[PDB]
């Protein structure tokens, strides 16, 4: 299970482009799995200038408070302030419901530099 | 030599978070690092919560005990010097909760306490009238690292910490984490005598014989900066109420009371230490200026001095009640503290 339209990254998140340009992004199943029940996602300040491989939220699950990053540079556009109230949502719906933030990809040269759906288990069988 | 040993002499929780979480970050990828350090008089909450509803600050206040968020997760405990606290550091896929959990339980045993893991995060030994926690864990993991930190209870004021972690009786609606309630108890009526420097020999030594190697100590002077990088940055927001208070996940406060001249309730939707929206609701002959106060009182700061201010700042404007609104500020002031 890995939906293979999607691009991965080394920290376990799946970006989604969105029609409007935008970008969806979240953690991979496997890495909901990994952690645990979702308690508490401390999301990112609404409308900040993030950088690629800089932790802009942190994920806390009665395992431990992990840290999550944004595989991309650019806008933190918005929140999924839906979390605030069902972390659960990270677990059940790591694709669906259970999206952290959106953000515009201010350099997308960084896109060239990632992983695709086939790429990403034959990290996880060794990662 | 991939070990290393670190003691901190400082009991100040700002300094001593400060420097775990540098150390932890500027780590070598193929050490394993372990850290002795306590704190004098401090209350330390997790990343998520919300010090006004899980301690008492108005006793902390009072007493100056000191409120220090840390990065990890995990509800509220409370330090003195007679607790102890560990943090153990490795980087991944190494770094395993579950090793440094039993090196601790090593040195119990080691020092003849026999303590037993319990649920994910607690530990605790048998008694005559019933089960006793003596420690408390929470953790934090990156991409490459993991920090396991714990307390030990060994003769610390049971009392104080009852009374700093049962928060007054306010009416707050907030997210974040709440904190477990336990029994505590100390390690001395286990090992009568038993010092900080004693715990500490056992869980170096039990540290030592896992990763069968040693190396000399170094100890992290209180009065002068460690040559750790990045430091005093990071010991001047580990040390900001931005942080410390500030990081408070969004909650609302109501606040109510009986002035002679009518009820007042207040609610307040707050959000990173500010209040984004008040709200008054009173049968005073006078509503003038408390209707106009909600709405100056937008963007304040939840605090005492800043709801002072604008309440001195609102006098100018409405002199005919300058008493009234002397009281209003006086109650307001603690009823936030
Ligand atoms: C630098 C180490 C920080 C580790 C903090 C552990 C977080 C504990 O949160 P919980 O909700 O699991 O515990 C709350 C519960 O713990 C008891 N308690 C207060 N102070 C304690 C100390 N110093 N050691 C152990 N246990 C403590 C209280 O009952 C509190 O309600």
């Amino acid at each position: 299970n890995v939906p293979a339209e999607l691009k991965y990254s080394k920290e376990h998140e799946w970006l989604r482009k969105e029609a409007d340009g935008t970008y969806t992004v979240g953690i991979t199943e496997h890495a909901q799995e990994l952690l645990g029940d979702m308690v508490f996602v401390d999301l990112p300040e609404v409308g900040a200038t993030v950088s690629a491989g800089d932790d802009c939220a942190v994920a806390e699950s009665v395992k431990a408070a992990s840290d999550i990053y944004a595989p991309v540079s650019g806008e933190i556009v918005a929140v999924n302030d839906a979390l605030s109230d069902s972390p659960e949502l990270v677990n059940s719906e790591p694709y669906a419901g259970g999206w952290i933030f959106k953000i515009k990809a201010s350099d997308e040269s960084e896109l060239e530099s990632l992983l695709d759906a086939t790429a990403y288990e034959a990290l996880l069988e060794d990662e | 030599s991939t070990l290393r040993l670190l003691i901190s002499d400082s009991y100040d929780p700002w300094f001593n978070l400060a420097v775990e979480e540098c150390i932890f970050r500027q780590m070598p990828a193929t050490q394993r690092v372990l850290f002795l350090w306590r704190n004098a008089d401090t209350v330390v909450i997790g990343r998520a919560q919300n010090p006004w509803k899980e301690c008492n600050t108005r006793r902390m206040e009072e007493d100056n005990v000191r409120l220090a968020r840390r990065s990890s997760g995990g509800g509220a405990v409370f330090h003195d010097l007679g607790n102890t606290c560990f943090t153990f550091m490795a980087g991944k896929p190494e770094y395993d909760k579950t090793i440094s959990t039993s090196i601790v339980l090593n040195a119990l045993n080691a020092l003849g306490v026999s303590a037993e893991a319990s649920g994910r995060n607690d530990l605790v030994v048998k008694t005559v009238e019933g089960d006793r926690k003596v420690s408390g864990s929470a953790y934090r993991e990156t991409k490459d690292r993991g920090f396991h930190h714990g307390t030990l209870l060994l003769n610390a004021d049971l009392s104080r910490l009852a009374n700093y972690l049962n928060p007054d009786k306010k009416k707050l609606a907030a997210k974040g984490i709440t904190s477990v309630r336990s029994r505590v108890t100390n390690l001395t009526e286990l090992l009568p005598g038993i010092t900080h420097e004693q715990v500490c020999e056992a869980i170096t030594e039990a540290f030592f014989a896992h990763y069968g190697e040693r190396v000399e100590a170094e100890i992290i002077s209180p009065n002068k900066t460690p040559d750790l990088p990045n430091f005093a940055e990071t010991f001047a927001r580990q040390s900001s109420w931005e942080w410390n208070f500030g990081q408070a996940p969004a909650f609302s406060h109501l606040l109510d009371e009986r002035f002679t001249w009518g009820g007042v309730e207040l609610h307040f939707d707050v959000e990173k230490g500010h209040i984004t929206r008040a709200q008054v609701f009173t049968d005073s002959l006078n509503p003038a200026p408390l209707e106009a106060l909600a709405g100056r009182l937008q963007g304040c700061l939840y605090r005492a001095d800043m709801l002072q201010q604008e309440c001195e700042a609102l006098l100018v404007d409405f002199p005919e009640q300058e008493k009234e609104l002397r009281e209003l500020s006086a109650w307001m002031a603690g009823a936030v503290r």
